[PDB]
DNA sequence: AGACAAAACG
DNA sequence: CGTTTTGTCTCGGCTCCCCGACATTCTC
């Protein structure tokens, strides 16, 4: 009834256990097989290897496990850059966030889950950001 | 010495250009460049602009806009009716429930199609007015027709009944909306014509034709009599079609001064002439002595099969509808209290006019009757004011400083020629120009009758009293007669003589009961202003009466005199009122002349001129002309030129000549060019493209440096218009500022003639080069025809010359079948020096010797002209064989549009009407999205539908074009059966079966062709077609409308390639392009469903290169070594459909022979264009083509080291 | 009348 | 698949601004 996507922060909060409630919430999202964008996967890999210094082998294995069983990667859309340029005029965010939103919308995603994106804001009348942890 | 010469040849939609560096004295030189720019235009435009038939895109856009405007205003009227009725509590509850009254006022709620009278309960529709239906059935039974009729016919029964009986309020609302639907014909001005205005549609029979003994053209013209006792105004020759013939005319009768009717005649055809049909219907309704509604009702009682809409009453004067509605409303106001509730009237007024207190107050004095007819249903807006578009004075300006800290000029509008001031100015001018002559010896007899100021005062006094003057009146004035003298103007012509004041004085004289001094100059001006500014009947009469009250004049004969004053003709002078007021004092003489009436500056100039002192604002030509103006009293009776100079200090328009110093001036000129500024769009487009091409050439070959182009030549070959304007504009580039070159056009501009061009071409052998160039097409046509009639051997030249058989020689011309002849003509023109044009335009010498020098300098020994240089033919061939035709493209799909609408804005605690801009992004679609015909979707079980295709059916008239094959395409099977039976009964001949007489007979006897089972008459039948038609829209019933792509909208043709290498082709619908461009995305998707990457997209007029069969062009580039072979493999896209893309070689303009279904031959087969190359290899172009990009001058563009570097150097 | 868009015909 | 054939929205009224071509008279 509504295609749902996620950002890196959701999977990070899942991976982090300092915050039991937020980790629980993020894992609760993942029980719904939410969609996701490949750029989210790449950014997750980078953050894993930089902040947490985890091994390349372990990070790759976990990426494969999650992409196989829990979540669903979204095929990169060739119209991502043109649309992102279209979104930039009306929207002033980080180009990375703009790219994520561009790909999510181009895949008909109806809800995007993230914190640092001015929650509740509607992007081009096609996708409303939802902040779940509140 | 070295001269840069730029030759231009301008066609209807083509611009050939050549640039040469010639040194004629030494017979040296070389062709620097050559090319042709093509503006695509269909042959229909070329063949229609000669005669003219709405040949303009702007006119078509305006037509659509007007249609849309009428539709929108009707919808607004309906919504206002909805609001008013809902407040009045008249609408039925089920109907009112579905209409928005809060946000989208009066409109139906989204995705709803409510019907006022049909109530939907649990999926069943029931009629609302049962008792009225029963009454109508009772009336029908009384008429003895039938008892089974559609429910909706009750509307007319109610319309009849409301006139003298009470009806339910919902019925009244239905009636009112029905009236809103049909408003009738009405003309804004009105101006009831001749009180009789007979204009009566009558049908007369010819009694006899007494030959009138009027022998004309070897035949005696007969007269005509009518049983009524009327004689036809015009005589007749063809007796066969007149004797005892029942003809119908529209006769106009006017009571002539003798006291008798001056009946006129005008032949008309009923059911074919708008006026005839309208007048016939009006007369028929009037004779019945009843309102249109009851006329329709009774016609329906008599003939229950009658067609009402479009057949019985199409269009009639709005007075009928207004009278019927007034009667109905007045009668119903006697019964329904809500129509008498002042509270409800105020409520409705506030609802409609919450923000217009003035109009609210004005309406508060009226009643519901006025609100319903005058304000809501029958409110027609007046014409927009065109006064803003009037021309401006050439003399008086004003200067003011805006909020931007600039100082810009406002213009003064011209004076309406009917103005008394302009009349006086013109009369003085004519007086000064007048001068008499004697018939006998033709001597300037004047200066003896108009020699002292008294004579001129007498003449002016005489002229004022009149409205026009002529030979006899003017000669008789001086006591002179015709038999000795004349007046230097057209002997039989009349001239305006201050008709404004005349007419005013005459209508003031008819009023009587006033002293013969009321009409003074001030009162005259006031009356003229009243007549000119109040162009409205009611306003005009109110203004008349008010004027008659303020001035103590009996308003009894005054309005009678002035109520029928003819409106002034729309025409304006060159100068404004201010300039005319300034110039009149200088022009006047005698008692009408007084020194104090000259403004301060002009008086200062007069003092300076008489003094003879020195002023920078006064020229030497002044004192030369003003030698006689010694004293102030010499400043009397000054002609236009003298007074003009004195008032403003310029000897008329001296022009500015101007001189452009670089391409920047030209590009500014182009930027500030205004649309619709010339004769027609075609010449404007040609001129603007010519200027752009000239700028490109200047930049490329001279860096836009000053005086780079030594000389420019022009040729055209109706089109004459662009001959002088282009020369004048381009004079600014090739001018000389030393003073030698002065005039309308620079002396360096050298227009040519076809004589020089053709004679140079023949003498110079360029004809031979052209024949050689075009010959291969003619051998190809020979092969195609398997004959040898398209090429003829000649022994004088010992070669084949191209030719066409006589049958294919209707309008063939060897030159027009290509695009490069424009460039050839440009080259010919560029080398034709001023000597050549002078020699061949004035070859008449009066002596062999004087023109012998030009002969020797320019003609070989008079046989032929010398070449500009030794290798001219070789250079021309080599350049012509390497010319890429550049085509202008129009790929507009969406473009931003601005909307400003009136609205009440709240500022400083006040509501004020002003223009607010529309917010959000509002695009305008710059192409027709679909064809006009709309078809419905059908499912026929007895026809196979392949996947991806649908059946769509549309109504068509049954005519002779229905054969068995076509008869097999009707959706209905009973109709197919009946039609087949009828056609078989008619020997299987549709021409006989489905003629109008045949169709009438079939409708009469439908039993015999339907197994004896009854059947409704057949007039139209739904024919189906299997194809791919898309929905018009997605809201309401628009999903039920299926249409086809509009002509010339398959603008994009995508080509993808997979990893393997095979190519995929697609045609993108215009709609998808619209969404993609709205989203900021590219027009063509960069990847198809299979994931094949997009190689590129093609659009009409795009240029592609098809490599040779052996060539492997994967990363070729190197688009600079373009030889005749490479250029010969360049094609231009023409049209697209599905996966098919048609091409034509770039250098081809017109086919040697087109395709005819009978002979079945053409230069490029049935489509006049091929999907493959024309060469023997005949390879699929789309399979190996590569797109190329060319500029206005026809130079290909390919990525290079410098290009790539710059790509992100611009960003660095 | 002209020439596109697509059915229709092989 | 390659080629040819086919169908394509149509008619009425009236007013008010502008430009240009050609003639005539006059002036610079
Ligand atoms: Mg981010």
């Amino acid at each position: 009834l509504d295609k749902i996507a996620i950002d890196t922060n959701i999977l990070l909060y899942a991976y982090d256990n300092r915050d039991l409630d937020k980790q629980d919430r993020a894992v609760e999202i993942l029980l719904k097989k939410p969609f996701v964008t490949q750029l989210v996967v790449f950014e997750f890999i980078k953050v894993l290897e930089r902040r947490f210094k985890m091994d390349k082998k372990e990070i790759t294995k976990l990426t494969i496990k999650l992409l196989k069983e829990v979540i669903i990667p979204l095929s990169l859309h060739r119209d991502i850059y043109n649309y992102s340029q279209f979104l930039l005029q009306r929207y002033n965010f980080g180009l990375s966030d703009i790219l994520v939103l561009s790909d999510s919308i181009l895949n008909n995603c109806t809800i995007l889950l993230s914190e640092d994106m001015c929650n509740g804001m509607i992007v081009d009348k096609k996708l409303k950001i939802v902040n779940p942890f509140l | 010495m070295i001269k840069n010469i730029l030759g231009l040849a301008l066609g209807t939609n083509s611009i050939g250009w050549a640039l040469v560096k010639q040194d004629f004295e030494n017979k040296q030189g070389e062709i620097l460049g050559m090319g042709s720019r093509i503006i695509p235009m269909s042959q229909d435009i070329l063949g229609d602009f000669g005669k003219g038939n709405s040949v303009s895109q702007t006119a078509e856009r305006t037509k659509y806009r007007s249609v849309r405007r009428l539709r929108e205003r009707f919808l607004l009227r309906r919504e206002r009716l909805h609001r008013v009725l809902y407040i009045l509590n008249f609408l039925p509850e089920h109907y009112a429930s579905q209409i928005d009254f809060e946000k989208r006022l009066g409109k139906f709620k989204v995705e709803t199609e409510p019907k006022l009278v049909w109530k939907n309960t649990d999926g069943q529709f029931s009629f609302l007015f049962q008792n009225s239906f029963n009454e109508m059935l009772e009336d029908f039974k009384a008429a003895g027709q039938e008892l089974k009729i559609p429910y909706d016919w009750t509307i007319y029964h109610l319309r009849k009944k409301a006139i003298s009986q009470k009806i339910e309020k919902e019925e009244l609302a239905w009636i009112l909306l029905n009236f809103n639907h049909k408003r009738g014909y009405y003309q804004l001005r009105g101006e009831d014509f001749e009180e009789e205005k007979d204009k009566t549609f009558v049908r007369l029979k010819v009694d006899r034709i007494v030959d009138s003994g009027e022998n004309v053209k070897g035949k005696i013209l007969y007269d005509v009599y009518f049983e009524n006792g009327w004689k036809y105004d015009k005589q007749v020759v063809k007796t066969e079609d007149w004797v005892d013939r029942t003809k119908e005319f529209i006769v106009s009768e006017s009571i002539l001064k003798n006291g008798e009717t001056k009946r006129t005649f005008k032949a008309v055809d009923s059911e074919k002439d708008w006026i005839a049909i309208k007048t016939k219907t009006e007369q028929e309704i009037e004779h019945s002595h009843k309102t249109v509604g009851t006329y329709i009702y009774e016609t329906l009682l008599q003939n229950p099969k009658q067609k009402i809409k479009g057949k019985l009453v199409r269009t009639i004067e709005r007075k009928f509808y207004k009278e019927e509605l007034r009667q109905i409303l007045e009668k119903q106001k006697e019964f329904h209290q809500e129509l008498q509730s002042d509270d409800l009237y105020n409520d409705c007024i506030r609802e409609l006019y919450r923000n217009n207190e003035v109009h609210q107050l004005t309406l508060r004095k009226k009643d519901f009757v006025h609100l319903f007819m005058e304000d809501i249903i029958f409110y027609q807006r007046p014409l927009r004011s065109q006064k803003s578009s009037v021309s401006n004075c050439t003399l008086e300006f004003r200067k003011y400083k805006g909020e931007n800290g600039a100082e810009h000029t406002q213009y003064l509008k011209a004076i309406p020629k009917s103005n008394p001031y302009y009349q006086e100015f013109r009369l003085w001018q004519w007086i000064f120009n007048l001068n008499l002559y004697t018939k006998d010896n033709d001597e300037n007899v004047t200066k003896v009758f108009l020699n002292t100021t008294q004579d001129f005062e007498n003449l002016f006094e005489f002229l004022n009293t009149r409205k026009e003057v002529d030979q006899k009146a003017l000669l008789k004035h001086f006591k002179l007669n015709e038999k000795t003298h004349r007046w230097n103007f057209v002997e039989d012509k009349k001239y305006p003589c201050n008709e404004t004041k005349t007419m005013i004085s005459s209508r003031l004289d008819k009023v009587e009961n006033i002293s013969d001094d009321f009409l003074t100059r001030d009162i005259e001006q006031k009356i003229w202003h009243i007549i000119y500014s109040v162009n409205d009947k009611v306003e005009y009469e109110k203004a008349l009466k008010s004027f008659a009250r303020k001035h103590h004049l009996d308003e009894s004969s005054f309005f009678e005199a002035f109520r029928k004053f003819p409106p002034f003709k729309s025409e304006y002078g060159s100068f404004s009122e201010k300039a005319i007021k300034k110039l009149l004092p200088l022009m006047r003489l005698g008692k009408y002349w007084n020194y104090a009436e000259i403004d301060k500056y002009s008086r200062e100039r007069i003092q300076k001129i008489i003094t003879g002192e020195y002023d920078e604002n006064i020229k030497d030509k002044v004192r030369e002309k003003s030698v006689h103006l010694t004293i102030e009293n010499d400043f009397q009776g000054l002609q236009l030129w003298l007074a003009q100079y004195i008032v403003y200090g310029r000897h008329s328009e001296a022009s500015m000549i101007g001189k452009w110093n670089s391409a920047n001036d030209l590009e500014v000129f182009l930027k500030d060019f205004k649309q619709h500024s010339l004769r027609n769009p075609i010449v404007e487009q040609v001129i603007t493209e010519t200027l752009r091409v000239v700028k490109d050439i200047w930049l490329k070959y001279g860096n836009g440096t000053k005086d780079f182009f030594n000389e420019i030549h022009i040729e055209l070959g109706d089109t004459r218009y662009i001959s002088k304007y282009i020369s004048g504009i381009l004079s600014n580039i090739v001018r000389v500022e030393d003073g030698s070159d002065e005039g309308v056009n620079s002396k360096n501009i050298v227009p040519g003639n076809g004589k020089i061009t053709t004679q140079l071409k023949q003498d110079w052998g360029l004809n031979d080069v052209w024949n050689d160039l075009i010959l291969p097409r003619f051998e190809r046509m020979n092969q195609l025809t398997n004959s040898k009639d398209f090429t003829a051997w000649n022994e004088n030249h010992q070669k084949f010359l191209p030719t066409v058989p006589i049958e294919f020689s209707k309008g063939f011309s060897k030159k027009r079948i290509d695009h490069r002849h424009h460039a050839l003509d440009a080259l010919v023109i560029a080398c034709a020096t001023t000597d050549h044009v002078n020699l061949l335009n004035n070859q008449s010498a009066k002596s062999d010797t004087k023109r012998y020098d030009l002969k020797k300098k320019l003609m070989k020994f008079p046989k032929q002209f010398l070449k500009p240089w030794e290798k001219f033919t070789v250079d021309a061939k080599h350049n012509l064989e390497s010319i890429i035709v550049s085509f202008k493209q129009n790929l507009r799909v969406i473009n931003k549009a601005t909307n400003y609408y009136e609205k009440y804005v709240e500022k400083d605690g006040t509501k004020n009407k002003e223009r607010v801009e529309q917010a959000g992004t509002n695009w305008a679609i710059r192409k027709p999205m679909h064809k006009d015909t709309v078809s419905g979707k059908v499912d026929l079980p007895w026809v196979k539908v392949p996947k991806g295709k649908i059946l769509t059916a549309t109504r068509k008239s049954l005519d002779s074009s229905f054969d068995l094959k076509s008869i097999g395409s009707i959706t209905d099977t009973g109709i197919q059966k009946i039609l087949k039976n009828y056609l078989a009964f008619k020997d299987g001949n549709p021409e006989l079966a489905f003629s109008p007489e045949g169709i009438d007979d079939l409708n009469k006897n439908i039993e015999k062709y339907n197994d004896g089972k009854p059947h409704q008459p057949i007039n139209k039948v739904r024919v189906f077609e299997l194809g791919s038609k898309f929905q018009v829209g997605q809201t309401g019933n628009k999903k039920g409308k299926y249409v086809e792509a509009a002509k010339g909208t398959n603008l994009f043709f995508a080509v993808y390639e997979d990893e393997k290498g095979k190519r995929s082709y697609e045609t993108i619908p215009l709609n998808e392009v619209i969404e993609r461009q709205k989203q900021g995305l590219t027009s063509v998707p960069l990847e198809n469903e299979k994931g094949s990457r997009l190689l590129f997209d093609l659009s009409p007029n795009d240029l592609v290169y098809v490599p040779e069969i052996d060539e492997n062009i994967d990363s070729n580039f190197v688009f600079s070594n373009l030889n005749k072979e490479k250029i010969s493999r360049i094609y231009k896209v023409e049209k697209t459909s599905g996966t098919e893309c048609y091409f034509v070689r770039q250098d081809i303009a017109y086919l040697i022979k087109q395709y005819d279904a009978k002979t079945k031959i053409g230069e490029l087969e049935s489509q006049n264009k091929l999907q493959v190359t024309m060469t023997d290899d005949r390879i699929r172009i789309t399979d190996t083509c590569v797109k190329i990009n060319c500029d206005r001058l026809g130079n290909i563009n390919f990525i290079t080291k410098e290009k790539i570097k710059q790509i992100f150097n611009e960003f660095r």
